[PDB]
């Protein structure tokens, strides 16, 4: 089997991407944030505290003939930006782009933090990290990908995110028309539950490539590219007027600037992020200070190849017995 | 930005 679903930016900045997912019988379609940096499929639901729902589409398990309470199971998750959610658990039939898993754990939110309430476009998350990160207790649950894997033609999914444009998540096959050149595969450590890999270096604009190992995670659920302070300083030093602002929370630059590209290494190959992908627009409405798409990982504890990096590439999440990551230009 | 399970 295979599946193929279109993923769409939630706003004009590509702050996140939503993909329609069918849950239950008859189908209830929710727009979920596919997140290779977490392992819980959770949804706004008929159980979410009413004051914490503001325009989201909700899953109502009582209207699904295939929903079953996962008795006694609860979940609770905290994210890197300080947001969080928690609740109870059902199992139900879940379909993504034509690919169906029966008995998938669907984590129903009873509580969500303010940032989730305030984003009416995201109805929940679909976790695609390793199932060892799943927060369901007392019986840990598997991701949609792990449950689908044995049925897939090939044990893979791919992320082809667009820049201010739709893109595609495919399950079970590699669309050879979706990328240029060849796919460069690189080793993955699963020890922290993430798609954790090591980039081979970077270049700023037309500068000479610096060979240096940069461990990080491939995270479709993170907006920006978070890298060591040395790398990020070298990038922003090339932009007139750029500076790090503690009041804003990162590097800002004059909105009048044209940004240099940023290249990252994957083995001996190179992925080029165009400068425009690094522009996240005014820090506040009408400001002439713009927020940068490359930021320091210093506050985080881990480097994150988020959407800014991933949307420049066709990315293969290879869930074979030894997992690997593939990157191709596109 | 958002940063998804730290």
């Amino acid at each position: 089997s295979t599946g193929s679903a279109t993923t769409t930016p939630i706003d004009s900045l590509d702050d996140a991407y939503i993909t329609p997912v069918q849950i239950g019988t008859p189908a209830q379609t929710l727009n979920l944030d596919f997140d290779t940096g977490s392992s819980d499929l959770w949804v706004f639901s008929s159980e979410t505290t009413a004051s914490e729902v503001d325009g989201q589409t909700i899953y109502t398990p009582s209207k699904s003939t295939t929903a079953k309470l996962l008795s006694g199971a609860t979940w609770s998750i905290s994210y890197g930006d300080g947001s969080s959610s928690s609740g109870d658990v059902y199992t139900d039939t879940v379909s993504v782009g034509g690919l169906t898993v029966t008995g998938q754990a669907v984590e129903s939110a009873k509580k969500v933090s303010s940032s989730f309430t305030e984003d009416s476009t995201i109805d929940g998350l679909l976790g695609l990290a390793f199932s060892t990160l799943n927060t369901v207790s007392p019986t840990q649950q598997k991701t949609f990908f792990d449950n689908a894997k044995a049925s897939l033609d090939s044990p893979v999914f791919t992320a082809d995110l667009g820049y201010h444009a739709p893109g595609t998540y495919n399950f079970g096959f590699i669309d050879t028309t979706a990328y240029t050149g060849s796919i460069t595969y690189t080793a993955v450590s699963t020890k922290q539950g993430f798609w954790e890999w090591t980039s081979t270096g970077y270049a700023v604009g037309s500068g000479t490539f610096k060979s240096t190992s940069i461990d990080g995670i491939a995270d479709t659920g993170t907006t920006l590219l978070y890298l060591p302070a040395t790398v990020v300083s070298a990038y922003w030093a090339q932009v007139s007027g750029a500076k790090s602002s503690s009041s804003v929370g990162g590097y800002v630059f004059p909105c009048s600037a044209t940004l240099p590209s940023f290249t990252f290494g994957v083995g001996s190959a190179r992925i080029v992020i165009p400068g425009d992908y690094i522009d996240f627009g005014p820090i506040s409405t009408g400001s002439s200070s713009c927020f940068g798409g490359i930021q320091s990982s210093a506050g985080i504890g881990i480097n994150i190849f988020g959407d800014v990096a991933l949307k420049a590439a066709f990315v293969v999440f290879n869930g074979a017995t030894t997992p690997t990551l593939g990157f191709a230009s596109k | 930005x958002v940063v998804x399970a730290x």
